[PDB]
């Protein structure tokens, strides 16, 4: 992904402060609850029908956990994001049947936690390195389907 | 918002399409499956290789609903309450699929009906296609 | 549409905002330009650097704007009716420019707001800005 | 672009049936047509108040026929969009402010036509490759953007 070095340091330090464990969960759960439709896709998980009873949803967080741990993993490997989440993007498209639309709306809903996080310190710079980030993962997770 | 020539120029296209509704809609599903791979993803129960059967059904289906909006323009949100209710609370396809299937509906068209397809035309199929999408993604949320 | 609860959470978190609006609009701007470059081609004649006096200036006229679709949240269509003629006979940016600012207006509030940007507000808040978006929309063709 | 020897060739084939001055006035003018905002770029060329003044519009015409001309070079060097169109890209938003999007409304507008043109030769298959190339040559367009 063309990222400046200036983009990589700068992504970098601020995923150093990121608690995995409470960002993947937050996100994992606003999708769910901006996005409604989206829901088609855990149906066993339970209640969803209430804000609360997505973000409080204890398989939602666990679920978000593995998301991001997913994704920090690709920020460990910027320049190759197609062979990193290459057997991720075939289980997404052949055994979950996803859209793959719905990796750039998780992206945008992450870059939103990411600002109410962190405040000030998600500065417009930032925010644009980020946003090229979730666009790359977007396109490797989409890359094998078919 | 449809104009009145908008609405005469649709009635008059999808008039000649006629008996061949069925044939166009599963001809669009066709092409925006091999056009729009991503698309399939709404369909993992479905058999889709080429002429297969429930391709077939379904794009009379297609066809049946479009006819409906057509002899309904004037009324549509009334018409198609009960399909938006299904593509809201059911089907849940995300709402940028409805441009790719609204533009494979557009290449059917200009490729059977050839003297029929002028850019006026080509103008109001195209509003009309957003307007039904627009219509079948109103109560998503 | 929307629903009573977006209304009441629209309100609450538009009222929050306050007397800062214009500040969150060119903030918004601010990130527009440097997230979706695209974007920039709208504005040739405009200074983009930092802190730009232009910027600031045109952020507080969409802010403006904002606080007046939310002031006449049940009746904005006419509220908005002016400004939706400017954007489709003289300003014609493609609808896809819309998505990429209110993204960016969110980001600008989540980042200033951590109480009131709770899901349920965010929710209703993105549905607020597709419904304008919808409306200046509206008279393209 | 990933494009298959039997879509290389599928592309290749139909090209060299297509008549290029018919062809690309008729894309500009239907692109003008069907989405209004486009004639922002455009107010130069004169009357565009009605469908038939467009079409009709002998500027429209002539260069509807420069742009499929660009076009056909890229056909010829589908293994190097991004460097046959590069300076294209870098006019189209240095000194004209094209917002890229704009490009994929025409690719799919040029579409529509060929299908308009060719009618039962334009089967399915064929459509899928030109839609490669379309957007691979929307894609190439935007590189240079900043
Ligand atoms: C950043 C993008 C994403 C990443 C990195 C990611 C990663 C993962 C991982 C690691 C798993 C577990 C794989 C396994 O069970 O073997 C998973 C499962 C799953 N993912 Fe995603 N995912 C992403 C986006 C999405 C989105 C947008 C959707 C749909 C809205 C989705 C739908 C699913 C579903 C349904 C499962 C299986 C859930 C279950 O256990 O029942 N994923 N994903
Ligand atoms: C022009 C807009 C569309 C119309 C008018 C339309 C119409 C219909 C109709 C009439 C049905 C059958 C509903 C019933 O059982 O009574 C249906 C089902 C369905 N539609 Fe569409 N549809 C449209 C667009 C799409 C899009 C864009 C997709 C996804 C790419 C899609 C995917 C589906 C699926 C998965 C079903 C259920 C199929 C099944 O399992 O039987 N539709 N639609
Ligand atoms: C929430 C959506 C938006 C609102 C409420 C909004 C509001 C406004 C307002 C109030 C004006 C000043 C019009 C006047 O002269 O009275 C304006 C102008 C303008 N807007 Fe926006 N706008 C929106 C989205 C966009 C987007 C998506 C773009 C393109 C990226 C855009 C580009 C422009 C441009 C180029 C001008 C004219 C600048 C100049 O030359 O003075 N707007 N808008
Ligand atoms: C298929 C993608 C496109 C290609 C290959 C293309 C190609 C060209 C070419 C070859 C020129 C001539 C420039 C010169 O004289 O050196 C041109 C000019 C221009 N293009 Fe494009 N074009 C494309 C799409 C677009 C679209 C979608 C727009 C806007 C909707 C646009 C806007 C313009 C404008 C405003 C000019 C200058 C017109 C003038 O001379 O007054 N182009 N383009």
């Amino acid at each position: 992904v063309h990222l400046t070095p200036e983009e990589k340091s700068a992504v970098t330090a601020l995923w150093g402060k990121v608690n995995v464990d409470e960002v993947g969960g937050e996100a994992l759960g606003r999708l769910l609850v901006v996005y409604p439709w989206t829901q088609r896709f855990f149906e066993s998980f339970g209640d969803l029908s209430t804000p609360d009873a997505v973000m409080g949803n204890p398989k939602v967080k666990a679920h978000g956990k593995k998301v991001l741990g997913a994704f920090s993993d690709g920020l460990a490997h910027l320049d190759n994001l197609k062979g990193t989440f290459a057997t991720l993007s075939e289980l997404h498209c052949d055994k979950l049947h996803v859209d793959p639309e719905n990796f750039r709306l998780l992206g945008n809903v992450l870059v939103c936690v990411l600002a109410h996080h962190f405040g000030k310190e998600f500065t417009p710079p930032v925010q644009a390195a980020y946003q090229k980030v979730v666009a790359g993962v977007a396109n490797a997770l989409a890359h094998k389907y078919h | 918002v449809l104009s009145p020539a908008d609405k005469t120029n649709v009635k008059a296209a999808w008039g000649k399409v006629g008996a061949h509704a069925g044939e166009y809609g599963a001809e669009a599903l066709e092409r925006m499956f091999l056009s729009f791979p991503t698309t399939k993803t709404y369909f993992p129960h479905f058999d889709l290789s080429h002429g297969s059967a429930q391709v077939k059904g379904h794009g009379k289906k297609v066809a049946d609903a479009l006819t409906n909006a057509v002899a309904h323009v004037d009324d549509m949100p009334n018409a198609l309450s009960a399909l938006s209710d299904l593509h809201a609370h059911k089907l849940r396809v995300d709402p940028v699929n409805f441009k790719l299937l609204s533009h494979c509906l557009l290449v059917t068209l200009a490729a059977h009906l050839p003297a029929e397809f002028t850019p006026a035309v080509h103008a109001s199929l195209d509003k009309f296609l957003a307007s039904v999408s627009t219509v079948l993604t109103s109560k998503y949320r």
